[PDB]
DNA sequence: ATCGGATGTATATATCTGACACGTGCCTGGAGACTAGGGAGTAATCCCCTTGGCGGTTAAAACGCGGGGGACAGCGCGTACGTGCGTTTAAGCGGTGCTAGAGCTGTCTACGACCAATTGAGCGGCCTCGGCACCGGGATTCTCGA
DNA sequence: TCGAGAATCCCGGTGCCGAGGCCGCTCAATTGGTCGTAGACAGCTCTAGCACCGCTTAAACGCACGTACGCGCTGTCCCCCGCGTTTTAACCGCCAAGGGGATTACTCCCTAGTCTCCAGGCACGTGTCAGATATATACATCCGAT
């Protein structure tokens, strides 16, 4: 019979088979269920789509057509849920958010 | 073969560089005693990170320190770094 | 041996013959170096018999000695006022008050040995146990001795550390739940003789193989006289079960509780009982603020609705009512109700202070007694006290233990009642109250149909 | 030797979201390390959940609980919805 | 001439808009080698390893300066001071 | 009317001012402003919400209905503050 | 005239006696009520082990004591001796939880 | 032959066999070497001895002959290495170190 | 059922260190948690070391490197000395 | 308070250019089909631990009051730092050679997993006694008004 | 300044309770064989890290000046602390109920392991276009004379 990828069966873009192999070759448990790779792949795809949407909006705001680490940093730091998720993370060539304390501004 | 310390390399972190880092941090006015303190802080941070990276390198039985060793050391200290592998 | 043919000479007043027989029983128990459970029915003068036995021990065997009397907090004054009345020559005090006054009393009287009888409560025995343990007690007497029915309770453990020459247990309801309670009481009297939990349980294992064995086993250690074969003048109680429906408010709340309808509801039965008693016991049911007591109380609670009519009718006939409850807040609701109906209540509960309890009892029992109803809780004010003035007992809600309600009703069916006592248990139809009534009936049968019947 | 990455899958997701936007190599490397990091966090939490409950199998229940534990607020709800939808679609086919 | 503080604000805006590295590369590399020679003699370094170290160090220093600025403003000042840095590190739990 | 005496008008108010003062004294504080108590109550509420949310998640995964000390310990460890002495 | 201590002597005495001891400083029953009310918003009708509530109380008190030490440091940095809500806020901001 | 515990062979007090089992059933790696349990047990025993010695000294300083959580807390927090190791650890019923800032003291 | 712990071993070490002091139940519980925590930290670091180096076996040198990574300063030297001494004594017999 | 003038920044335009997106060939890892076995779900049991309300005791909390000392605003004064200029030096770029080291490949081989029998070590249960927690009473110390 | 005075510390005595010691299971750690594969070792290759040299020019360094900020001092006022009184809510023990958790037995179905394709992902060229660079321009803004 013809072969159909588990990703296509689940309607995903991320690879279910690769995730299954990484789960069962990473010393996580003795056995891995059939639905665990599908669930994990769906979650990873969702998070990737979220970050990429925000970064694409940021890149459009600068009239650029390629996403760069600065755009990724802007997206992550301006979105509060993602900023909590990636609080202890450094993004190389990301920079900082523009923020000057109000007491330093001229009177 | 040959290796030595030349010109007391901690002073290569010049005053203008520290001022630029402070400006990126949002700092408007800087006391003249900040520079020595900053150099001490940077030296301590680098000492911890490099100690861990060299531990990884010599466990791997190598002589070259790799970016992945540095990344593992940073993750150990609790400072994940994206963009250099892993 | 000394069979004490007539009424005690040293005792003021004359005691009925069965009391003399009980005193003789106690004397015989004492001589044979054994201890028993004086377990006459609730209403016969067990306290008088105990006091007369102590008077015998002090005047015929010449042993004034130290005597310990442990009783519920509501009966300490009754014990004092009867010791000072039947044998008005015994040095007796109550070890009650703040821990400063308790320390003063200990230092003055207890450690100075200037006393004969020490009356104390179950709470002060566990609390002032170190000074009390320093006395070689001749007799340790426990009124309402079904409180030590659990051998793991701290009161029981503390009591098994005192030094006592002999012991006595008084209770009108010896058998509470199962047979292990009886063993727990007996192990206190005769620790050496019984000493055995499993042996007692399996010698008996709950026709004629065991019940007659029960009667022979407890024959030397237990004396019971029933109020019907002895008094034959107090009229027997006429108890009735008033089945009531539910109010629309109660129906709605009962449905909400059963259908799991933010408040925490982890004990379904207790919430259902609260609903069956009064819906206002739930926060937010009462319309308000502003909160008014005008009339809404009486009609959205079926029990209170029946109670209002019955209370009105009784006031017209000229009776006086005793109302018992399992909940103290429901007693607050009843307080507010008698406020609006302009009645004169005499509430006592577990938080009522000592002198307040004394004052309430005397006010309700005073001649011409202008108070109409007594509000009591079955636990605090349901033991030992002597509210013989009233003639109607209302059990607003039943208990899981039938004996805790027998005690409550017999606070009016005692010596010197000379009236007809009527008991009105209020039961709510198609609720959990019928379940608790059924379970209480089974537990009652367990003992009443079997052991104490022949006594 | 070969090295395995998430680059093509990330590019597919990007073309789904913004059909006309590119991505540079440094940003792609950052996204690759982000995916690896999140994978490791979720899988480690699921592993120790199974260890706590004396189970020797990692199931979608463990994955869902780990996602709830790790992700904050709205992210957790939307991720749980996505995973449940995918598992249902997979099982039905 | 510009009044004291105008050029400082211009620099703050410039450096919070840019993303490049603010320490020169050769001095930092020499510092890394000198520190590393106290753990193992005759070490070699990948250029990307040194770049990772610089990235991490600069991020750490910028975050520390943000916290120091907050402490200085709390003390009702606008000049950062060594006591401000020490307080920030003590609160973060690096002391 | 003795039916309506009072309620404690929240459970967060049961963390009384003297208790907060005792905690501050153990922390080494000498004078306390009057606005510190509401702030402390808010902080404690946030901390408790996070820990209890994680503990309840553990309990539901175990399919139990009673929160256990082990669940609390795991939640604390997850949030990064390990507790010794309970399992 | 009666005997009064100066406005800052009893405070030092309490500091010493509370840093010397180890008991819990919050009442158990109010804390239990607070915990149950908070937990009721995540799952309804939960039961609690006594050891579970005890662990929660121990963790909470340790957390608050550490926060008060940090707050005291911030207040002293500002050249005061009274702690203030701004001090609490700064301490939580630097710690990375706000 | 006669059974000899591996703890006895290595001259240890901690259970080498139990540590070996816990390594095998912990999903740490597919295979576990022979000397790994011995090394790990020796290290654990050393750390236990260090803490217990410091806590026993702290108990002696209070004229007590039983170690309690207060003594464990004092021992841990009064030396830098153990304080850094147990930096994010709460010891229940342990208290705090006595420490009053100098500016709060009376003049 | 049966709950295993490190209590007897901790007591043996205590009798070696201070022959005449005792220990309370709460203190023993704390010591047990400490031992379990340290075991978990070292085992986890050794596990991920083995994963990084593409090995499949956890060996005594993996344990040594994990100890060097985790313990601070002078603790690491003495712990490594103890571990090496024990392994030598074991291999000799 | 309001213009004039420098000044730095953002914008538009044209130009490379090098980094990204695209197309091609391979191989390796994933999918299909089949088998076997053991992990987990299910149902029944029981007993134990939680819940809720009460009873009594009592110590902490809440409220009010009097006062002193700490926070905050205002002012004045050095002084330390920012701004700008001129000079030099060292970093960045590039190009080169070289050689040390990291990674791939093939080959054993010693070591770790597995398995079965067995015994002794650890746990749970049951006992005592010594350490520690009150408790009163005296000594010492420190604080606050002189 | 030195004499009350309230708090803390020893210190001896008592009790009480929790730590320590002992006695039967039982299960898990040890022993002895048997395999098979993960890793150690040797060899080779190529690549990338190091060392050197030369040029340029932009950044760092040192100096001077003047301003605005940090700091110290003063005064005020208000707010927090210390203390006393009363009561109320916490604490502990009691007493029921019953829900829920932990155990046991059974079975089935779901996952691992094996082998065989085959197609999807990776590495490798290859064009080409988004973006960085340089130049000119307009604008917003700051800072000093009316
Ligand atoms: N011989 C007597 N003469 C007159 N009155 C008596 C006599 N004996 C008992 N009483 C009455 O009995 C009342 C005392 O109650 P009693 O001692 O019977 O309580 P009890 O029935 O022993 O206790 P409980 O009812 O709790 O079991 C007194 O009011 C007293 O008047
Ligand atoms: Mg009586």
């Amino acid at each position: 019979a013809k072969a159909k990828t588990r990703s296509s069966r689940a309607g995903l873009q991320f690879p279910v088979g690769r995730v299954h192999r990484l789960l069962r070759k990473g010393n996580y448990a003795e056995r891995v269920g059939a639905g665990a790779p599908v669930y994990l792949a769906a979650v990873l795809e969702y998070l990737t789509a979220e970050i990429l949407e925000l970064a694409g909006n940021a890149a459009r705001d600068n009239k650029k057509t390629r996403i760069i680490p600065r755009h990724l940093q802007l997206a992550v730091r301006n979105d509060e849920e993602l900023n909590k998720l990636l609080g202890r993370v450094t993004i190389a060539q990301g920079g900082v958010l523009p923020n000057i304390q109000s007491v330093l501004l001229p009177k | 073969r040959h290796r030595k310390v030349l010109r007391d390399n901690i002073q290569g972190i010049t005053k203008p560089a520290i001022r630029r880092l402070a400006r990126r941090g949002g700092v408007k006015r800087i006391s003249g005693l900040i520079y020595e303190e900053t150099r001490g802080v940077l030296k301590v941070f680098l000492e911890n990170v490099i100690r861990d990276a060299v531990t990884y390198t010599e466990h791997a039985k190598r002589k070259t320190v790799t970016a992945m060793d540095v990344v593992y050391a940073l993750k150990r200290q609790g400072r994940t770094l994206y963009g250099f592998g892993g | 041996e000394f069979q004490f043919r007539e009424s005690p000479a040293y005792v003021n007043g004359q005691l009925r013959p069965y009391q003399i027989q009980g005193v003789n029983w106690l004397v015989s128990l004492h001589k044979n170096k054994i201890a028993g459970i004086l377990a006459d029915e609730m209403g016969l003068g067990k306290t008088l018999q105990t006091i007369s036995f102590l008077g015998y021990l002090r005047y015929i065997e010449k042993i004034p000695g130290p005597f310990l009397v442990i009783a519920p907090k509501s009966t300490l004054n009754n014990w004092l006022r009867e010791i000072n009345r039947w044998t008005p020559d015994v040095n007796a005090f109550i070890l009650q008050g703040d821990k400063e006054e308790r320390a003063e009393l200990i230092q003055k009287k207890l450690l100075g040995c200037d006393f004969d009888v020490v009356i104390a409560s179950y709470e002060i025995i566990i609390r002032e146990k170190s000074p009390l343990k320093k006395i070689n007690w001749e007799y340790i007497i426990i009124d309402e001795a079904h409180r030590i029915k659990n051998e793991e309770s701290m009161l029981s453990q503390v009591l098994r550390e005192f030094t006592s020459r002999n012991r006595l247990l008084i209770t009108g309801t010896p058998l509470q739940n199962n047979l292990h309670e009886l063993w727990a009481l007996l192990n206190f009297l005769l620790p050496d003789i019984f000493s055995d939990a499993q042996d007692f349980d399996d010698w008996f294992s709950s026709q004629d193989k065991i019940v007659k064995q029960l009667h022979t086993v407890l024959q030397p250690f237990l004396l019971r006289r029933i109020k019907s074969d002895v008094e034959t003048s107090l009229l027997p109680k006429k108890e009735l079960n008033l089945y009531v429906g539910m109010s629309s408010m109660q129906k709605k709340w009962y449905k909400k509780i059963l259908e799991k309808d933010k408040t925490r509801l982890l004990n379904i039965m207790m919430q259902l009982r609260k609903c069956c008693n009064h819906p206002y016991l739930f926060d937010g049911a009462e319309p308000g603020p502003p909160y008014t007591t005008d009339e809404h109380l009486v009609y959205n609670a079926a029990k209170l609705q029946v109670l209002d009519k019955l209370l009105k009718k009784l006031k017209e006939e000229g009776s006086r009512v005793l109302i018992f409850s399992q909940m103290s807040r429901l007693l607050d609701i009843l307080e507010d109700y008698c406020y609006f109906r302009n009645y004169e209540y005499c509430r006592i509960d577990g938080s009522t202070a000592h002198e307040d309890r004394i004052q309430a009892i005397d006010d309700y029992n005073a001649p011409d007694s202008k108070k109409f109803v007594f509000l009591l809780t079955t636990r605090a004010g349901g033991l030992g006290i002597n509210l013989t003035s009233a003639d109607v007992v209302v059990l607003y809600d039943s208990d899981w233990n039938p004996q805790a309600d027998l005690q409550a009703m017999d606070r009016a069916h005692r010596i010197g009642q000379k009236k007809q006592v009527k008991v009105f248990r209020l039961v709510t139809d198609n609720s959990v109250e019928e379940k608790i009534l059924e379970r209480a009936t089974q537990k009652l049968r367990l003992d009443q149909l079997v052991i104490q019947q022949n006594r | 030797t070969r090295k395995e990455s998430y680059a093509i899958y990330v590019y597919k997701v990007l073309k789904q979201v913004h059909p006309d936007t590119g991505i540079s190599s440094k940003a792609m490397s950052i996204m690759n390390s982000f995916v690896n990091d999140v994978f490791e966090r979720i899988a480690g939490e699921a592993s120790r959940l199974a260890h706590y409950n004396k189970r020797s199998t990692i199931t979608s229940r463990e994955i869902q609980t780990a996602v709830r534990l790790l992700l904050p607020g709205e992210l957790a709800k939307h991720a749980v919805s996505e995973g449940t939808k995918a598992v249902t679609k997979y099982t039905s086919a | 001439r510009y009044r004291p503080g105008t050029v400082a604000l211009r620099e703050i805006r410039r450096y919070q808009k840019s993303t490049e590295l603010l320490i020169r590369k050769l001095p930092f590399q020499r510092l890394v080698r000198e520190i590393a020679q106290d753990f193992k003699t005759d070490l070699r370094f990948q250029s990307s390893a040194v770049m990772a170290l610089q990235e991490a160090s600069e991020a750490y220093l910028v975050a520390l300066f943000e916290d120091t600025n907050l402490c200085a403003i709390h003390a009702k000042r606008v000049t950062i001071m060594p006591k401000d840095i020490q307080l920030a590190r003590r609160i973060r739990g690096e002391r």
